[PDB]
């Protein structure tokens, strides 16, 4: 043997290192981890938001009824009554009901006073996807209130993770103004539409029908389309522009590898220069009135 | 998958002299259909020119032998035995090279029952037995 | 020494949900310590490796090597022990999923070459391992055809950015 | 002519797992008609073959025991009988060799 | 270079060749059923059915009964050949002599066969039939025969 | 060497410096040892400043957890959920000091090679290039050598 | 070179304690039942209180 | 009898298939068990253990060997053949049979009801739906005769044409289609009033069902499915469809003193994988059957 004890210990951490690193564990919530207490995370919450929020309001933000169902269900299987404090939970779905309808009206208001020209339908399409559950899912869990969630299956199914979200939005609805909370919701949910075209949110099916409906309600009678520059046309690589003229006068124009796909990239880029949603748009005014 | 195979392996004992001699006269009846070509529908024949090129033949070495000439000597020739020959297709001008107009010719027969499926539906379209 | 292969049949699972797939049988069966080198072993167990269970066996019932009687044997006992114990039903409803060898313990020998000099002769041992799986074989991958290498290559030409600026 | 380097693993395994080195799979194998025990075509079924042979070495064992010992080789021919099967009116110049057994359902 | 080269060589030498050839023929006509390697019964074949053409040639032959001491190296054999053997082939010409390989030999993997004369009160060799006449292949092309002979 | 180390590339984690600005570090876990000479700086740091560090930035928990050990360590847990670790054994206060207030300071992205230190996400204005800019068009779209 | 193996051993116990000593073997059983209660044939018949 | 889309018919048809097929399956509570015995030639005493009502008797090959999977085609159920996809019922004993066997003429009967199936629904799915096409039946022709049969009649503006080489060219086309699927001849046993409200359209078949029926007792009808396909037939079939190799219609005649309106008789040849032959015996088989095939009495 190499008498010692440094060594061998040093090369038992690494064993456990491998170890470990080739069979992971399933992944556990932060509550349980050693490091942690509850009332300072809520008011570190509190406090690094810049916000003033009221911590009651918040612990009923962050509680859910699938919580409380579990909950229930625990202390029914076990025997131990908790009628003190289970019966006054108050679960978070009437803040959330107050969340999604302000952060809905308000960003309504915000892309509406922001383009004139968007339809009804375009920017609905558009809170639809600034409210949908995927990127609420992201910051919720780039703002750590997954971590601060109370409910079961730790990952926290998206459904429910949106909820909390939209909860603790409501909850600085009510302990805050309207200006607050719509500082909030800009400077949290607009900027998340940054580097992305309309189109990626949207989601249309035919552009072409939309552009000669739109045409006919600005009085520009017909875009025809003409074939402007193309390289290579008996290739498998060719490249097509097509541009559409209402009138003698260009309105866009669209490349593609065929004049179909090229055709609908010209109705596309057309219906972005007539909606005001172009890559040469104003950028956001993120600035204090 | 797939094993391999051939013409008679599945054949009963009553058969293959039956199939022999089915496909043996009908190949000999092939043989002999095309022994007029003037009379079906010859392409039409040109007298010759100073600088053009026939076709030739496909024979088969049957042996040697010696041959006397008026003179004395002694030479040897070579017997060459043409078995069937027969022009198989013809490549037009601009279709090898540019230069030259090809003929293909075929050799003595061979069974249909070890070429590919390519060939023989060739010579099925043709409508001779298969060559060497 | 080390033997894990043969505590691989002692692993249990959980009790499946209704909604489930099936998870088919794994057998795993080794024999230790065969006289044979362990390239020549190894060339039929790269013979053997795709194949269900009874193609196999009839490839190594021609086959004529020391090692394919082997085999065939160890073959066998797995059939028998995977239609026994290990729940598998349909004795023809196996396909090796994988099949190798690994070299086994040696001993050492003179050779007495042609002079006073000598080399050391190495009496040579291998062993033998397999793994069965229930179920049909799985079909061979094809070998991927013109439209599929055009779309890799069209693909490629879609990926590409402009590189070292913004 | 010595190595002036060692080859790596990569080269050897590009040289001894090519397909020209790896044993080719063959197809001629089918069942035997009868008794199913995996013949290959072109070759006569091994375990029928046994059959034969191990009925042809009890003969030989009967014929043996007839002929005393060597340098007999009788100058007429031979037939086999089994248990009953009484010698029929062409069979009588030739030997016969009786061993004990039922005639089996292929020996016609 | 061996074009046309028929007696592929076999001992250590011709002799050791014809000799090794000569015991093979000789358990025979002793055995009337003999297993050997391949080239060796393909030879020893070859020569067994001119060994019953000289047997047919006659008993009082002086020559067939040089070639029969010379080949025949037991000596009972020859009354055996002379008098049981070219008997039975009186009516057949050369169809005897029937090879069938056996798969392998167990030690050194060598391509063994397996020939015996016709007649041979042995055991049937279990021989490779020919596929039946009422299959599916053999029934339409009956049909076919049928019709072809009934349109002529 | 960057051919044997992964890379990112640069970004911010939840787009901080167009709306507000958040700390981006969560808890900062102290393990100090009760006796030993190898956790004399912490001692002195959980002594006298890491009260003034808490009120310095309210958004991050600190725990000092007092355990018996060896080598004291730190554990910095960020926003986004990555962990850095580093050990304060045998430091004097400055250096904990600095150490603590560039952990405070960082993001929790990985530190790897950064990989083209600019992230415009509009980088076009007046129009990316294509081969048919500066190129004039010609009447009815000829090409050369064309008929009609 | 010269080595051989080893590790030559058996995979059946026996009645060794037999082989002699003067410790034997303090059961805890027996081998199987007395004399077996044959039950009624028509104890699913008289599966009520009594008959 | 009603104005159906030609889709909406298969599927009514395929959903009452299905129905049928699950009140069978139903109908038996549990799994009990059969003991089918081995009357074969190679492998003697062996006794399988099955599942009644359920387990095939390719589950029963599928315990001995692979071979058993590829070869039997056609299975003896103690005195009668059953395909290899049939459900067994009682305790029976059991003889597997191989195209290559001595006396293999049932099985050459199952192959060609098989194939006539098989063009029967290549035939239904190929031509113009504002004409319309009534399967008719299946000439149960013996093997001897130059080709297998299937009986069509068409639309009334359909009495003047005859398609070229191109047409049938299409139709084996399609049907190699349908052998490069890897489908199976579900079969079913289906009473007779249920077997008549399948089809209840075409009055070929429900006279054809009706004759079938006719026959037997307890008013019991042989149904089979290929895909979405539906179609009867007398006795057993193939298990696969790829057992079929070559296949090849060769021609349609015209018989029409017999009736007003005109049938047209189909006609096509096969061979398995198992009894492939070369190209030039398979030509020749071909050329035969161009000519008019006529054994109905
Ligand atoms: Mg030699
Ligand atoms: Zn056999």
């Amino acid at each position: 043997v190499k008498k010692g004890f440094r060594a061998a210990f040093r090369f038992q951490k690494e064993l456990e290192r491998q170890r470990l690193l080739r069979c992971p564990p399933p992944p556990v919530r932060r509550s349980e981890k050693p490091n942690w207490d509850y009332h300072a995370e809520i008011q570190a919450f509190g406090h690094r938001l810049q916000e003033n929020f009221s911590l009651d309001l918040l612990k009923t933000a962050f509680v859910n009824s699938c919580y409380i169902k579990s909950e229930e269900a625990k202390r029914q299987q076990l025997g131990i009554e908790k009628e003190a404090v289970l019966l006054n939970l108050k679960s978070n779905q009437e803040l959330s009901e107050q969340g999604t309808s302000f952060s809905q009206t308000c960003l309504t208001q915000f892309l509406e006073d922001e383009y004139p020209d968007m339809p009804t339908e375009g920017i609905k399409n558009l809170v639809d996807f600034l409210t949908g559950e995927e990127v609420v899912c992201h910051v919720a869990r780039n703002l750590a209130v997954e971590q601060l969630t109370l409910s079961e299956e730790f990952p926290v199914p998206p459904a429910v993770l949106q909820q909390t979200f939209f909860a603790v939005i409501g909850a600085l609805l009510q302990s805050s103004g309207p200006e607050r909370t719509a500082l909030f919701i800009r400077d949290f949910l607009i900027t998340q539409m940054t580097g992305k075209e309309l189109f990626e949110m949207w989601k249309i099916i035919n552009p072409m029908g939309l552009l000669v409906e739109e045409l006919k309600k600005r009085n520009v009678s017909a875009p025809e389309s003409r074939l402007t520059r193309q390289s290579g046309g008996t290739t498998a690589l060719p490249l097509y522009f097509v541009g559409l003229y209402c009138d003698k006068k260009l309105i866009a124009e669209g490349p593609g590898e065929t004049v179909l796909v090229a055709e609908e990239e010209a109705a596309r880029v057309a219906l972005r220069k007539l909606y005001g949603f172009t890559e040469n748009r104003r950028p956001w005014n993120y600035s204090k009135p | 998958g797939k094993s391999g195979t051939w013409w008679d392996e599945h054949l009963s004992e009553e058969n293959v002299p039956f199939i022999k001699q089915l496909v043996s006269d009908e190949d000999k009846a092939q043989l002999a259909s095309k022994l007029c070509p003037l009379k079906d529908e010859p392409w039409p024949i040109h007298p010759w020119e100073p600088g053009s090129f026939r076709v030739g033949l496909i024979a088969l070495k049957l042996g040697m032998m010696p041959l006397w000439t008026k003179d004395g000597q002694k030479h040897v020739v070579t017997l060459l035995q043409v078995q069937d020959c027969h022009v198989l297709k013809y490549t037009s001008k601009e279709n090898c090279n540019g230069k030259m107009a090809t003929l293909s010719v075929g050799g003595k027969t061979v069974s249909r029952f070890r070429k590919a499926t390519s060939i023989l539906e060739f010579y099925r379209e043709l409508g001779l037995p298969p060559k060497q | 020494i080390s033997r894990k292969w043969e505590k691989k049949n002692k692993i249990v699972y959980p009790p499946q949900l209704p909604g489930e797939p099936r998870r088919p049988a794994e057998i795993y069966h080794c024999r230790r310590q065969i006289k044979y080198s362990k390239d020549k072993m190894w060339y039929l167990a790269k013979l053997i490796r795709g194949m269900s269970i009874d193609q196999a066996l009839a490839q190594l019932e021609f086959n004529d090597k020391k090692g394919a009687k082997i085999i065939k044997e160890v073959l066998l006992e797995a059939q028998d022990m995977a239609v026994r114990d290990h729940n598998v039903e349909f004795r023809s409803n196996l396909y090796i999923a994988e099949s190798t060898s690994g070299r086994g313990q040696c001993l050492k020998r003179i050779r007495y070459h042609g002079r006073g000099r000598f080399g050391i002769m190495e009496k040579v041992y291998c062993h033998y391992f397999v793994k069965l799986v229930e179920g049909p074989p799985p079909p061979p991958e094809p070998p991927k055809t013109a439209v599929a290498h055009a779309k890799e290559y069209i693909q490629q030409l879609r990926s590409r950015t402009i590189v070292h600026t913004l | 002519a010595a190595p002036k380097n060692r080859r790596t693993i990569e080269v050897n395994r590009c040289r001894r797992r090519n397909p020209q080195k790896l044993i080719k799979v063959k197809n001629n194998i089918d069942v035997c008609p009868e008794c199913g025990h995996l013949k290959q075509k072109h070759v006569l079924c091994a375990y029928c073959y046994e059959k034969v042979c191990k009925e042809t070495a009890e003969i030989r064992r009967q014929i043996g025991k007839q002929e005393g010992g060597p340098f007999k080789a009788p100058t007429i021919e031979t037939v086999v009988l089994y248990t009953g099967e009484t010698p029929s009116e062409q069979d009588q110049g030739k030997r016969i060799i009786e061993r004990d057994r039922k005639r089996p359902s292929w020996f016609t | 270079i061996s074009h046309g080269r028929v007696f592929r060589r076999m001992g250590l030498g011709p002799e050791s060749r014809i000799h090794l050839l000569r015991n093979l023929l000789t358990g025979l006509v002793r055995h009337e059923r003999i297993e050997a390697p391949w080239a060796r019964v393909d030879e020893m074949r070859g020569y067994a059915e001119k060994l019953i053409d000289y047997g047919k040639l006659g008993d009082t032959n002086e020559r067939a009964m040089r070639m029969a001491d010379f080949w025949l190296t037991e000596k009972d054999l020859i009354p055996k050949l002379f008098q049981v053997l070219a008997p039975r082939y009186k009516d057949q010409t050369g169809g005897y002599t029937r090879m069938l390989q056996i798969p392998n030999r167990s030690l050194d993997r060598a391509k063994m066969a397996v020939i015996e004369y016709k007649g041979n009160c042995l055991p049937p060799l279990p021989l490779p039939r020919r596929d039946s006449h009422l299959t599916l292949l053999n029934q339409l092309l009956q049909g076919l025969r049928q019709d072809l002979r009934q349109s002529q | 060497t960057a051919r044997g180390t992964p890379s990112r590339f640069l970004a911010s984690v939840l787009h901080n410096g167009l709306g507000r600005y958040v700390q981006q570090l969560q808890r900062l876990s102290f393990s100090v040892s009760r006796d030993g000479a190898s956790s004399r700086g912490a001692r002195e740091f959980v002594e006298r400043e890491v009260i003034d560090f808490a009120r310095r930035n309210p958004g991050v928990v600190i725990y000092v957890n007092s355990r018996p050990c060896c080598v004291p360590r730190v554990v910095a847990e960020y926003l986004n959920g990555a962990v850095r670790e580093e050990s304060i054994h045998c430091k004097s206060v400055e250096e904990i000091s600095t150490l603590v207030q560039k952990l405070a300071d960082q993001s929790g992205l990985d530190v790897i090679r950064i990989r083209k230190p600019f992230h415009t996400d509009n980088p076009s204005i007046q129009g990316q290039w294509h081969p048919f800019t500066n190129k004039p068009t010609t009447f009815r779209g000829l090409r050369p050598r064309e008929v009609q | 070179t010269e080595k051989e193996f080893m590790q030559h051993a058996r995979k059946a116990g026996l009645v060794i304690p037999p082989e002699k000593s003067d410790r034997s073997i303090h059961l805890a059983c027996t081998a199987g039942i007395f004399d077996a209660y044959v039950p009624p044939e028509g104890d699913a018949r008289i599966s009520s209180l009594s008959k | 009898a009603s104005q159906l889309s030609p889709t909406e018919l298969t599927e009514m048809r395929n959903d009452l298939f299905n129905k049928e097929k699950a009140r069978q399956l139903s109908l038996t509570p549990r799994t009990e068990k059969i003991e089918v015995k081995h009357v074969g030639k190679t492998d003697p005493g062996t006794v399988f253990v099955m599942n009644k009502n359920i387990s095939t008797p390719y589950s029963c090959a599928m315990h001995l060997s692979e071979w058993y999977c590829r070869k039997s085609i056609l299975a003896l159920v103690d005195g009668q053949p059953w395909d290899m996809y049939k459900p067994l019922t009682k305790s029976c004993e059991i003889k597997f049979l191989t195209f290559k066997d001595c006396d293999p003429g049932e099985v050459n009967k199952a192959y060609w009801r098989s194939c006539a199936m098989m063009m029967g629904c290549v035939i239904e799915r190929a031509f113009k739906d504002e004409y319309m096409v009534n399967l008719v039946r299946a000439p149960e022709v013996p093997v001897i005769s130059g080709a297998f049969c299937y009986d069509v009649v068409l639309d009334s503006k359909l009495d003047e044409w005859m398609p070229t080489k191109e047409n049938l060219r299409s139709f084996t086309k399609d049907a190699h289609a349908l052998i490069y699927k890897d489908l199976p001849f579900e079969t079913l046993e289906v009473e007779a009033k249920v077997a008549l409200e399948i089809f209840q359209h075409s009055k070929y078949k429900v006279d054809f069902i009706e004759e079938k029926a006719s026959q037997n007792p307890e008013r019991i009808v042989k149904l089979h499915r290929i895909g979405d396909f539906i179609d009867v037939s007398e006795g057993p079939l193939i298990p696969r469809t790829s057992i079929c190799f070559q296949y090849e219609v060769s021609a349609v005649h015209n018989l029409q003193p017999t009736q007003p309106s005109l049938i047209r008789r189909f006609q096509g040849v096969s061979l398995p994988v198992h009894l492939r032959a070369h190209f030039t015996i398979w030509d020749k088989l071909l050329e035969r059957s161009r000519k008019m095939v006529t054994e109905d009495q």
